[PDB]
RNA sequence: GUGAAGCCAGAGGAAACUCUGGUGGAGGCUCGCAGCGGUUCUGACGUGCAAAUCGAUCGUCAAAUCUGAGCAUGGGGGCGAA
RNA sequence: UGGGGAAAGGUUCCAUGUGAACAGCGGUUGGACAUGGGUUAGUCGAUCCUAAGCCAUAGGGAAGUUCCGUUUCAAAGGGGCACUCGUGCCCCGUGUGGCGAAAGGGAAGCCGGUUAAUAUUCCGGCACCUGGAUGUGGGUUUUGCGCGGCAACGCAACUGAACGCGGAGACGACGGCGGGGGCCCCGGGCAGAGUUCUCUUUUCUUCUUAACGGUCUAUCACCCUGGAAACAGUUUGUCUGGAGAUAGGGUUUAAUGGCCGGAAGAGCCCGACACUUCUGUCGGGUCCGGUGCGCUCUCGACGUCCCUUGAAAAUCCGCGGGAGGGAAUAAUUCUCACGCCAGGUCGUACUCAUAACCGCAGCAGGUCCCCAAGGUGAACAGCCUCUGGUUGAUAGAACAAUGUAG
């Protein structure tokens, strides 16, 4: 995993054949948030301080791949 | 540059030829 | 502050081996810890490494001496001698 | 320990401007042999 | 105050097994084994270690890219550059010493 | 009885020679047309140590005639020899220490080292720390060498040989006593094991021809003829005289 | 624990040289744990735990110290600080 | 008397059941008996290379089973191209076998969870090495094969045949000193637990961050200006300096250092609510400093000792040299970024010992290693305690002689 700088390289990121899916991590704490997504061989991270570029960005990015929001306490597929 | 680099660089680009010569 | 009366460098052997082997190893030892100026840098460092090897600690250079000293009296007086003749015979 | 603190106290002398190379040298000799044997010595040693 | 062990079949302390003691995040100390440490190449002549060259394992060599492996000059590993600055002034004057020698012998020795 | 203790030195099975720590064997260069009629040149590179020998090696790098390659070999360094010398090899060669030069080109005085007894076996006399041999006369017809050897003996030997100048180096080096059991027995361990040294009366009658008995003596005469059959010859072998030095030695 | 060379400072003397306080950390040196060995009690047991063990007391302990695996020497032969 | 390994043992490992025999007494229990189950790998080893050493080949002995011989009195080899097609050519030549290490050299994987019995292998997440195939982005070029800095050198790329030189692999013992990780210790804060006749702002436990990457730094050393005796700098330990010190400014080998991803979504600690089961659910916390001749591992600069100087090979890299090849409308033999496919064979259970090895046996004997808490104390001395592990060696009553030990 690496970091990227800016905003810009993202939608070229996002917009590959290989972009499987992607995901939103919010921290409420730290007020923080967090683009993820997954190529075959790197996930990419973006770390954003403030909210009002998180939808538009959420809106620009193709519709294609697959966007999840991370539920709290992640569990296998057996029952809990 | 040692000679298995080298080696398939050759054989790589003798092939490249080979499909131009098809190619043609 | 001398720490000793006559002993001097051989006093690490104790009360063993006899005062004349003593002396007589003594004597040869001193000369072999000894620091000698280089003959080519012109530096005070040189020292041995083996049985008859001698390096300068300044210019790198090692020399092949004698055993205990960096010349021998018998090899200087033969070079000196084959100085001597070469030149008169030759010139 | 005793010569690492006379030798920061001889520095800090020298950087700060209270004394010279000269004196310096001469006192770093000194701190060497078993002359000061602490702190206040020392600093009256320089006083005098 | 948890005690460790070995992760492999060797239990003998042989200069290649070499252990690190890490804590995990799942509160327990473990041991992760490393490699040995690379050494820096040498000069050919002095034989000092070059600067700007990094120092890894033979193997690892094969996977870093050419810039990274060497400086832009003439003898570029193996030598420091003062052994360079010596060859160059040793090769002009031994050369021009060869020309006024070689010069010097049809006029002084073949005027007959 | 068994078989006595220096007849099993023969079999080479425990008492062979530790070669693990030796790089080369000290040799000159071939004999060759180069060498024969002119002279080259070689650099000293390096002042050695090599485990089990005095008299520290040297080595040296020279040019190849016929082909572009170079050629290592190992030779042993006089006294004064330092790194960094052009040492010259050849008929032509200048007379200083440390060059190779045919034998015969030599004034009377000069101290070699390293002779060969024949052109071409690469050294011969003289090649241990601090002992030299030297020339006596010349036969320009017929050609062969007069030369002294270090152990006062006196030979005759052909023109073409070669030496190398100057002295051994090592010095004194038995000078000092080992004065400790510890430095022996390393001097003789790393070359072969003979450290133990066990004396024929203390030994069994089984064991050794000096026995055993109720006091601890031979019994015997301890010189032995020259001509004795294998497992006899222990003690004083072909003595011509014996006791202590007094007079001068008529041999020379 | 003892404290060999080398080094620093001070004092004496016309000189050659001589004294004092530190620094330094050498020795097949020394007391003493683990390991290695096996002096005495001629102790225990002596159809024993054991076809050589057990307890107290002992020798050495940075060097001729202790030790694993792989290889070589085979019976009038090997190996042996004997 | 804990947690794991090498050699050796070979199912002794787990579950269910049980008449006789064994466990020198008993037995519902067992390392015993009976019936079933259990050992998943491109990354951990073997597989590769050589060491001491062993055995073929050329040759010589011996009536012979066979002995010597390992580069030796030998005609001993391998690299490229084009042809529909192998069958035709052109170069180099001093040399030319195999076996031998689960502790020597060596390409690559970490965390969390999961089973009655296996996991660095299984599941989820995030990576790497080798081999083999191909396309885009960017770079170079009409001055044909890159720019910047005086310099040490720097960057995402940035032609190199035959032959040759060099470095890494690659190495002793000991002594003190400095940096880093882990452990130990002290203070504050948030939770839970123990004690309370009296005292104690009290005592105890959790407070964690992997492989792999990005970015800023860290001894030695090197470069530029300038030219030193009233000599200067300086280590615990006197070395350094016109062969250029002090001073000022820079480059570089070396993270197990700081921050960011991985990563809180994990793991851990409390509380509150349902409630047959199948099932759960929702709230919070997971911090801030100090200290040292402290213990252990690792790195660096110094010093001492030798008539003792402390392995080889496979494999990998740079350079000197200049063979060949290649664009102006595109071509490209760019060690840069991304992208495609594959990685065979065998071992993996358990013990390693007052019961799983060897001693005729469930024998006070013997048998090679890793990890190492608190107090007293000079201390791995002796004695008490915490984690962890046992309570297993035929028993009951009485206390004469003679004994063994104190
Ligand atoms: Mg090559
Ligand atoms: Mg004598
Ligand atoms: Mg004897
Ligand atoms: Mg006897
Ligand atoms: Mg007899
Ligand atoms: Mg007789
Ligand atoms: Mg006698
Ligand atoms: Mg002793
Ligand atoms: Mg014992
Ligand atoms: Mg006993
Ligand atoms: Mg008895
Ligand atoms: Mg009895
Ligand atoms: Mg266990
Ligand atoms: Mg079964
Ligand atoms: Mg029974
Ligand atoms: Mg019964
Ligand atoms: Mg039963
Ligand atoms: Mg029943
Ligand atoms: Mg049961
Ligand atoms: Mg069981
Ligand atoms: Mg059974
Ligand atoms: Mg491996
Ligand atoms: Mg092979
Ligand atoms: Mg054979
Ligand atoms: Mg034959
Ligand atoms: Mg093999
Ligand atoms: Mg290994
Ligand atoms: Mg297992
Ligand atoms: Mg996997
Ligand atoms: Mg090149
Ligand atoms: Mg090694
Ligand atoms: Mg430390
Ligand atoms: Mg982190
Ligand atoms: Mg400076
Ligand atoms: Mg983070
Ligand atoms: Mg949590
Ligand atoms: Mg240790
Ligand atoms: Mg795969
Ligand atoms: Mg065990
Ligand atoms: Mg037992
Ligand atoms: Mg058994
Ligand atoms: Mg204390
Ligand atoms: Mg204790
Ligand atoms: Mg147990
Ligand atoms: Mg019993
Ligand atoms: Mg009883
Ligand atoms: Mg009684
Ligand atoms: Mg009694
Ligand atoms: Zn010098
Ligand atoms: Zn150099």
């Amino acid at each position: 995993p690496q970091e990227v700088s800016d905003i810009k390289k993202f939608i070229e990121i996002c917009r590959r054949k290989d972009a499987s899916s992607a995901r939103i991590k919010k921290n409420p704490k730290t007020q923080q948030i967090k683009f993820k997504v997954r190529c075959q061989r790197f996930l990419y991270t973006l770390v954003l301080k403030d909210s009002d570029k998180a939808e538009k960005l959420k809106q620009s990015l193709p519709p294609n791949l697959q966007i999840k929001d991370v539920p709290k306490r992640n569990k296998r597929k057996s029952s809990a | 540059m040692r000679a298995k680099w080298r080696k398939k660089r050759t054989r790589r680009l003798k092939r490249k030829r080979r499909k131009v010569r098809a190619r043609s | 502050s001398k720490r000793t009366k006559k002993v001097g460098i051989s006093g690490k052997y104790g009360t063993r081996y006899g005062a004349s082997l003593r002396k007589l190893v003594k004597k040869q030892e001193v000369t072999q810890h000894a620091r000698y100026t280089c003959t080519f840098c012109g530096k005070n460092s040189v020292r041995r490494t083996a049985v008859g090897i001698w390096s300068c600690k300044s210019c790198k250079k090692t020399m092949a001496g004698g055993a205990y000293t960096v010349s021998t009296p018998a090899a200087a007086a033969m070079r000196s001698t084959l100085r001597r003749l070469r030149e008169i015979t030759e010139a | 320990r005793r010569q690492r603190v006379l030798r920061r106290l001889l520095v800090k002398y020298r950087a700060s401007g209270k004394i010279d190379k000269h004196l310096y040298h001469e006192l770093y000799h000194l701190a060497k042999g078993n002359t000061f044997k602490h702190k206040r010595a020392l600093v009256e040693h320089i006083h005098r | 105050p948890t005690r460790v062990t070995y992760r492999r079949r060797n239990p003998y302390n042989t200069t290649s097994n070499r252990t690190r003691v890490i804590k995990t995040p799942g509160g327990q100390l473990r041991v992760l084994h490393i490699k040995k440490r690379g050494t820096a190449p040498k000069c050919g002549d002095c034989g000092i270690k070059l600067p700007g060259i990094p120092a890894l394992r033979p193997r690892e060599y094969a996977t870093i890219s050419k810039p990274k492996k060497t400086v832009q000059r003439a003898y570029g590993g193996s030598r420091c550059g003062n052994c360079v600055r010596d060859r160059i002034i040793r090769a002009f004057l031994i050369e021009e010493q060869k020309i006024v020698k070689k010069v010097l012998k049809e006029q002084s020795q073949a005027e007959k | 009885g068994r078989v006595i203790r220096n007849q099993r030195k023969g079999r080479g099975s425990v008492f062979t020679a530790h070669t693990r720590l030796r790089k080369a064997p000290a040799k000159f260069r071939p004999l060759d047309y180069a060498e024969r009629h002119g002279y080259i040149r070689g650099i000293v590179k390096e002042i050695i140590h090599d485990p089990g020998r005095g008299a520290p090696l040297a080595r040296v790098v020279f040019r190849s005639p016929y082909k572009y390659k170079q050629i290592t070999e190992t030779f042993i360094a006089n006294e004064g020899m330092y790194t960094g010398q052009f040492i010259y090899a050849g008929k032509n060669a200048a007379l200083t220490v440390g060059n190779i030069l045919p034998l015969s080109s030599v004034p009377e005085g000069t101290v070699v080292s390293n002779v060969e007894e024949k052109p071409g076996d690469r050294g011969a006399l003289g090649r241990t720390s601090g002992n030299y041999v030297t020339v006596v006369g010349h036969n320009p017809d017929e050609g062969k060498t007069r030369i002294k050897l270090p152990s006062g003996a006196k030979k005759v030997v052909p023109s073409s040989s070669r030496g190398m100048i100057g002295i051994v180096a090592g010095g004194g080096r038995t000078d000092k006593p080992l004065l400790k059991a510890s430095r022996a027995k390393h001097k003789f361990a790393v070359k072969r094991n003979r450290w133990p040294k066990t004396r024929g009366v203390a030994m069994n009658p089984v064991d050794h021809p000096h026995g055993g008995g109720n006091h601890q003596h031979i019994g015997k005469a301890s010189t032995i003829s020259r001509y004795a059959a294998q497992g006899q010859k222990a003690g004083l072998i072909a003595a011509r005289r014996t006791g202590l030095l007094r007079g001068t030695q008529k041999t020379k």
